[PDB]
RNA sequence: GAACGAAAGUCGGAGGUUCGAAGACGAUCAGAUACCGUCGUAGUUCCGACCAUAAACGAUGCCGACCGGCGAUGCGGCGGCGUUAUUCCCAUGACCCGCCGGGCAGCUUCCGGGAAACCAAAGUCUUUGGGUUCCGGGGGGAGUAUGGUUGCAAAGCUGAAAC
RNA sequence: UUUUUUUUUUUUUUUU
């Protein structure tokens, strides 16, 4: 039934940015969700958002730049050693200019970018340009 | 079979736009103006043409036609459109209609100046 | 109005027949085209005058 | 877009919508750049000088446009409080 | 040698040569009528190919009636291409046909880098992609010098538009190019309506070239 | 020929095959 | 192809709808499917009318009607002459006047 | 703002014209402008908002300079009186009756127009020149009803336009404030016509009826 | 692995109005053994058991979320000194107005799709990944042969190759 | 109310 929260959510922020619309709803709520968008906020692809703290589960509610072609989730999520993100980067990025992977290391939810810095690899969780 | 040509409505539909003067009410008259005012090649053209540029002119007289009005049409349609008497832009300068636009009007910063009643059932369509 | 040319042209594969036919311009006055114009194409002449008012 | 030599690349830069923030494309023929003209101050005289509002198309098709331009020119503060 | 014959405005600021380049038509999106008015804006993108004439049949009471379909691709080779298709029932008509329509569908091109920013660019600014009917075309970014690896038209498409290292992925009937061409043409033409994060910037907004030369336009309406 | 019709003679010489069968064991 | 989005009938709810005869060809039809009039009819011919008015015993106070639930199937409906066709959007129309 | 604010002689014409009520039917994105339902199933418009979208308008039309590049249109009889003297009243280009199909479009054809400004009166009456806007790039001003569609539409000013009087005293207002901001007459002086022009003459017969009543 | 599963069919018991395979004639046709008409068998009915198939059709697996509007209609729930029936409050009654939940649907649309017809899902797909079962791989041979298994039988389930 | 059948293969495509 409900599995996999995270692809509800970016599927909600799909089609309000296919749409055209400000701000979205979404009634799950995750720390994967939440740092999700926090790596989104501080890349600058969104704007500012807010949680409605309901007691039992709240609901996020993002204003909208613009600039989000295409936000995703990778279902299983894979594990990836170092030294297979080029892969996933032909496969996932659109052009070698832009495009972000979001991994989950051990020391946090972090990006593609800090990931090759940092040195550790870890699951994919998903994908945005 | 009068169900006359595109070309002979189109010269006497020319012939009468550019020349209403001249042309009357007698068929035999009309015929010759006809000759005076265009190049017919020949004479059973003329006489479709003349024949039509009477019937046309037996319905100009009587009325204005959709197809084209003549100048004095044109000046008295002006005249039907600019035609300004002083009576009811505005009525009486208090005007009944509703208790809704009541409450507009005390919403919006006006000085409520006089009546507005109906009050009504619930039958709309 | 119209002018026929009918002509032969003997070639290794055989034969072609040409057909070339020409509508001559109505010009009133002249040797290029015929004097006589046709009668569908009817020509009026434009708008006399102006002023008629009296005195 | 601009390179190492710090050279400004691309040919042209495309008008990003005001409405949706959206690229106008290069045949986008229903998009649409509004003009809007300045008004003085309580003397009420026309200043020669306009606002900008570009409507893209899909906006354009949709709706969007008419809750759009009020709510760019609110914001601008141009039509009301 | 014959006049240029203006109408339609947009050309009475072309003979005026007020309009500068035609990137300044590109920033609007004003819809182009006449094609002589890139001829004047490029003299020198008369570089063409016919890609494919075919014959087309209709079933009409006697025999077939045939009409051939022509397709003409133009470019100049700095990034602007176009895309002609016309059916007539004559050789000459369609091609000088579908040269005219190429000449009024001319679009610009984005051209970017692999993923060094050096100079120069040499590919598509990234993975896009053009569909008509059932064909897929994906383009996708290639390293420098690679050149395209293709099939032949869109090969000769891509050569048009300034692209020298390209990787190519179709999928459909790649067969037909009545719809291959259209595709590759939609992908070429979808590159500047694709956001990018080096496009952020807010817009300037230039004036209208018709409020810019509205003088003009009263003295040649008067 | 339909497809109906077509199951139909299968099967008749389905059971004619089917009582060779039996008739030879 | 799909001719019809309703699939010619008006059931959509049901799994399975009564059959019905019809009248000419006796053959039965879903009773949604078929092709359904009400015959209202004088009893007389409405030009024969007036013989019965001159010779009646009472003040013309009776005036019987005939109702008929009439009940067609397309296969002879069409052949009699009712449920005549239309074009691709003219399909989608309803009541005739 | 606050000189370019309604005044009491506004709204005691709007009152008296009619134009608070409106249809029985919403576009939902005509929500914003309406205000409240009717003992008898009618919606009523406010004037707040109605006066906004008429000064956004008036702006507009004043932003483009050369005036006969505004092009405006009404197809049905009602407008088809109030446009004819509305494009003298500014500098417009009037165009009614039938829209002749493709008179933006194709060029083969003498009667072509370049506009850059569109004002209709009715949009489902005028789906064709909505239509039209979008090969040629120019926006819309539409006098839009309480239930009629908004696709291309860029300004909608809220009224009822069944009613013959309250779409003349729209074109009498809108023309009033546009030669306003163009600086004609100051604000603090009375408009030196009168909105009959401007709404519409019918059947003379009843014109001249009062003609011989007032002999 | 399991329970239901239309019509027809099979096995007992009861009766048998109408219809009616088979069969019989009469006509039509060159021929009819076919359509048309007259008669009429089994079955159509009910009670017991079996068979498990259909254009079993929305030719659209199931659950879940998001993405336009509009008037309906059915069932609950809520709001509305509008109207109307009791006797005289009072309630549920009957319309009218509106909202909420989910159900069967429909009109419109450039939501987006697809080869199109068309679809608010057949969309959220080369920017391809919510979870999961069953499946198809040019047409024929063929759902045939051949094995196994169920069935009283008719047959069902599984199911190939040469060419 | 009828009312059935009627060899077999012959048919290729342009430059501006
Ligand atoms: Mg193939
Ligand atoms: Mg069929
Ligand atoms: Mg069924
Ligand atoms: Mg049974
Ligand atoms: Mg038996
Ligand atoms: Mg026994
Ligand atoms: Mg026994
Ligand atoms: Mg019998
Ligand atoms: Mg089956
Ligand atoms: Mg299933
Ligand atoms: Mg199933
Ligand atoms: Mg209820
Ligand atoms: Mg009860
Ligand atoms: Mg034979
Ligand atoms: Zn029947």
């Amino acid at each position: 039934v409900r599995m996999n929260v995270l692809a509800d959510a970016l599927k909600s922020i799909n089609n309000a940015e296919k749409r055209g619309k400000r701000q979205v709803l979404i009634r799950p709520c995750s720390k994967v969700i939440v740092r999700f968008l926090t790596v989104m906020m501080k890349h600058g692809y969104i704007g500012e958002f807010e949680i409605i703290d309901d007691h039992r589960a709240g609901k996020i509610v993002v204003n909208l730049t613009g600039r989000l072609n295409k936000c995703g989730v990778i279902s299983p999520r894979f594990d990836v050693q170092l030294k297979d993100l080029e892969k996933w980067q032909n496969n996932l990025l659109p052009s070698r200019q832009f495009g972000f992977i979001v991994l989950t290391t051990s020391a946090g939810i972090m990006d593609h970018e800090e990931a090759r810095r940092k040195h550790t690899g870890g699951k994919i969780l998903g994908f945005f340009f | 079979g009068r169900v006359r040509t595109k070309t002979v409505k189109k010269a006497a539909r020319v012939i009468i736009e550019k020349y209403y003067t001249r042309l009357g009410n007698d068929f035999h008259t009309n015929k010759r103006v006809c000759e005076e005012i265009a190049i017919i090649p020949s004479k059973k053209l003329r006489n479709k043409i003349a024949g039509y540029v009477t019937h046309l002119m037996k319905r100009i007289q009587r009325g204005p036609v959709r197809g084209i009005s003549i100048k004095l049409q044109e000046e008295e349609r002006e005249r039907r459109d600019n035609y300004v008497p002083e009576v009811s832009a505005l009525d009486q300068e208090i005007i009944e209609v509703d208790p809704d636009t009541k409450e507009m009007l005390k919403l919006l910063d006006f000085g409520s100046l006089s009546n507005l009643q109906v009050t009504q059932p619930t039958v709309g369509m | 109005y119209v002018d026929t040319a009918v002509r032969h042209v003997l070639l290794r594969q055989g034969v072609l027949g040409i057909k070339v036919k020409i509508m001559l311009p109505w010009d009133p006055t002249g040797k290029i085209g015929p004097k006589k114009p046709l009668p569908d194409h009817v020509s009026i002449v434009e708008p006399k005058d102006e002023i008629l008012p009296t005195t | 877009m601009q390179n190492d030599a710090g050279e400004f690349v691309d040919l042209y830069v495309p008008r990003k919508c005001s409405a949706s923030n959206r690229i106008i494309g290069a045949k986008d023929h229903a998009s649409i750049q509004m003009n809007v003209a300045e008004v003085d101050k309580v003397t009420g005289r026309f200043n020669g000088q306009f606002k900008t509002y570009a409507i893209c198309g899909a906006i354009r098709r949709m709706g969007e446009s008419d809750d759009s331009i009020l709510r760019l020119a609110k914001a601008d503060g141009i039509v009301s409080k | 040698d014959k006049e240029w014959m203006p109408v339609t405005k947009l050309g009475r600021l072309v003979k005026d040569m007020k309009i500068k380049s035609l990137e300044e038509i590109y920033l609007f999106s004003l819809p182009i009528k006449e094609s002589e008015i890139i001829d004047f804006f490029l003299g020198a993108s008369l570089k063409d190919e016919v890609l494919k004439i075919m014959p087309v049949q209709k079933q009409t009471r006697a025999g077939q009636r045939t009409r051939f379909k022509a397709f003409v691709a133009i470019g100049d080779y700095n990034g602007h291409v176009g895309l002609g298709v016309k059916c007539s029932k004559e050789v000459a008509t369609a091609i000088r046909g579908a040269i005219i329509l190429a000449k009024l569908s001319i679009v610009p091109v984005r051209r970017g880098y692999w993923g060094n920013k050096i100079g120069k660019p040499h590919t598509v600014p990234c993975k896009v992609t053009g569909r008509c009917g059932s064909v897929l075309v994906r383009l996708i970014p290639a390293p420098r010098g690679t050149g395209i690896v293709s099939a032949p038209v869109p090969k000769k498409l891509l050569m048009m538009a300034g692209i020298d290292d390209c990787y190519t992925s179709a999928r459909g009937c790649t067969a037909t190019l009545g719809n291959f061409a259209k595709a590759t043409f939609d992908a070429i033409s979808k590159t500047y309506s694709y956001l990018t994060p080096d496009l952020w910037k807010e817009t300037v907004f230039t004036k209208s070239p018709y409020q810019e030369f509205t003088d003009h336009l009263v003295k040649t309406h008067t | 020929m339909r497809a109906k019709w077509r199951k139909k003679r299968m099967r008749r010489l389905k059971r004619k095959r089917r009582k060779m069968r039996q008739r030879s064991k | 192809t799909k001719k019809r989005r309703n699939n010619g009938r008006a059931k959509k709810g049901r799994g399975h709808v009564q059959p019905i005869r019809c009248t000419n060809c006796a053959r039965c039809v879903p009773k949604d499917k078929a092709i359904k009039k009400f015959v209202i009819r004088n009893i007389v011919e409405a030009a024969a009318v007036r013989d019965i008015s001159e010779a009646s015993v009472f003040d013309a106070y009776v005036l019987p009607k005939l109702y008929v639930k009439l009940h067609y199937c397309v296969s002879c409906a069409i052949h009699s002459k009712v449920v005549r066709n239309r074009s691709r959007e003219a399909r989608k129309d309803r009541t005739p006047p | 703002l606050d000189v370019l604010q309604m005044k009491e002689e506004d709204v005691l014409k709007f009152l008296a014209a009619g134009t608070h009520l409106g249809g029985t039917n919403l576009d939902f994105q005509m929500e914003q402008y309406i205000y409240k339902r009717k003992s008898d199933g009618i919606y009523i418009i406010n004037l707040k908002r109605t006066w906004e979208k008429l000064l956004l308008a008036a702006r507009a039309i004043v932003a483009i300079e050369n005036p006969a590049d505004v092009s405006v249109i009404s197809s049905r009889n009602t407008g088809q009186r109030a446009v004819l003297k509305f494009a003298a009243a500014t500098g417009a280009t009037p165009i009614a009756g039938r829209f002749t199909p493709g008179t933006f479009t194709n060029q083969i054809q003498a009667a072509f127009r370049e506009p850059r400004l569109l004002v209709v009166t009715d949009p489902r009456a005028d789906h064709q020149p909505l239509t039209e806007a979008s090969y040629v790039n120019l926006p819309t001003i539409a006098l839009c009803n309480t239930d009629s569609p908004l696709r291309y539409v860029d300004i909608a000013i809220p009224c009822n336009n069944k009613g013959a009087h309250s779409v003349g005293l729209m074109w009498w207002m809108l023309a009033r404030e546009v030669l306003r901001m163009r600086g004609t007459i100051s604000r603090e002086h009375p408009w030196e016509v009168m909105p009959d022009l401007y709404f519409y003459r019918d059947p003379e017969e009843i014109e001249k009826e009062e003609q011989a009543a007032a002999e």
